[PDB]
């Protein structure tokens, strides 16, 4: 039921430029349909980062940038630091399933 | 703050129901403004959107479990009920409460989940 | 001295010395260091 | 730092100036034994209207908080126009 499709790990130098890519298949998620980001840290509940793929909520660093087009959509971030290790999650809406669907979860590992 | 509180048996034998129910604190589930839904992760693997119920009844629902869940809300003891009936080995995982889906001006496209519960490990064994 | 940062370029070249060579010989750089002082006047030491 | 500064017994090595004769201009070093002048005596000695410029750091292994030998270190940096010669350590990263 992964209709959205995630890199399933990648790892960068601390202070460094990595991309999160999620893309969803064409008579699935259309170009209206938005992408969302969570973090989930290890045993925790999952945090918001970026919603409506270009803005984030009181609190989230400018540090994490984000930017959707035409379906596929990704994740920019600068100044990596050891905190930034977390399961990462992309999610949006299946208009075919009427629900809701979130990304395999990609693994962020410092180097 | 919007907290939420969810409870339930962390341990359930096979095929019969489970059931588990989340509290809001400093805040009402009346607030006709947003949703209310609940969400499961295996261990393992990724999130997956069990359903999701408005105050009145009304319900979004996953069609793949559609056989199984059932999402109840009261309103005088703000209190979010779900159940799941017929459980089974591939049904272990951590569920959560979670607020999303605002009616007044977002779309059901553009809606993002913004609150989320602490999370209740629970398993099925023999 | 281009914006302070001195540039020593040099090779040792083998032909004898009899007289000025005509032959070409390209020059590698040594060193390139940031001095930051303005330089006009140059001489020369010697040895004993 | 209360493991190198701190003994039994005590310790008395450290001195610092209470008394000066004005205030210190930034990045000033003021060694100097020079009696402090106390009404318009020009006497050079210890004992009354005669004080000795420094006085002691006596540190021992048990004091208050506010009487630890702390080690201080203060860095200054020139961040103005001029080539640069100390810069941080640019992080690396795998070939692939
Ligand atoms: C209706 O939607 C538009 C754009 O989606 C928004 O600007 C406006 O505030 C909304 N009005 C109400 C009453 O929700």
């Amino acid at each position: 039921q992964s209709v959205l499709t995630q890199p399933p790990s990648v790892s960068g130098a601390p202070g460094q430029r990595v991309t999160i890519s999620c893309t969803g298949s064409s008579p699935n998620i259309g170009a209206r349909n938005d992408v969302h980001w969570y973090q989930q840290l290890p045993g925790a509940a999952p945090k918001l980062l970026i919603y409506g793929n270009s803005n984030r909520p009181s609190g989230v660093p400018d540090r994490f940038s984000g930017s959707k087009s035409g379906t596929s959509a990704s994740l920019a971030i600068t100044g990596l630091q050891a905190e930034d290790e977390a399961e990462y999650y992309c999610q949006s809406y299946d208009s075919s399933l009427s629900g809701w669907v979130f990304g395999g979860g990609t693994k962020l590992t410092v180097l | 703050q919007l907290q939420l509180q969810e409870s339930g048996p962390g341990l359930v034998k096979p095929s019969e129901t489970l059931s588990l129910t989340c509290t809001v604190s400093n805040g009402s589930i009346s607030s006709s403004t947003f949703y209310w839904g609940w969400v499961r992760q295996p261990p393992g693997r990724g999130l997956e959107w069990i359903g999701s119920i408005y105050y009145s009844g009304s319900t979004y629902q996953n069609p793949s479990l559609k056989s199984r869940a059932i999402i109840s809300v009261d309103t005088s003891k703000n209190q979010l009920s779900l159940k799941l009936t017929s459980v089974t080995a591939a049904d272990t995982a951590v569920y959560y409460c979670a607020r999303h889906w605002d009616v007044v001006v977002l779309a059901a496209a553009r809606s993002w989940f913004d609150t989320w519960g602490q999370g209740t490990l629970v398993t099925v064994s023999s | 001295n281009i914006d302070g940062y001195f540039k020593i370029y040099s090779k040792h070249t083998p032909i004898i010395g009899r007289d000025f060579p005509q032959g070409f010989s390209a020059l590698e750089p040594l060193v390139d260091l940031p001095i930051g002082i303005n330089i006009t006047r140059f001489q020369t030491l010697l040895a004993l | 730092s209360n493991k190198l500064d701190s003994k039994h017994s005590g310790n008395y090595d450290y001195w610092y100036r209470l008394f000066r004769k004005s205030k210190l201009k930034p990045f000033e070093r003021d060694i100097s034994t020079e009696i402090y002048q106390a009404g318009n005596k020009p006497c050079k000695g210890k004992g009354p209207n005669c004080y000795f410029p420094l006085q002691s750091y006596g540190f021992r292994p048990t004091y208050g908080v506010g009487h630890q030998p702390y080690r201080v270190v203060v860095l200054s940096f020139e961040l103005l126009h001029a080539p640069a010669t100390v810069c941080g350590p640019k992080k690396s990263t795998n070939l692939v």
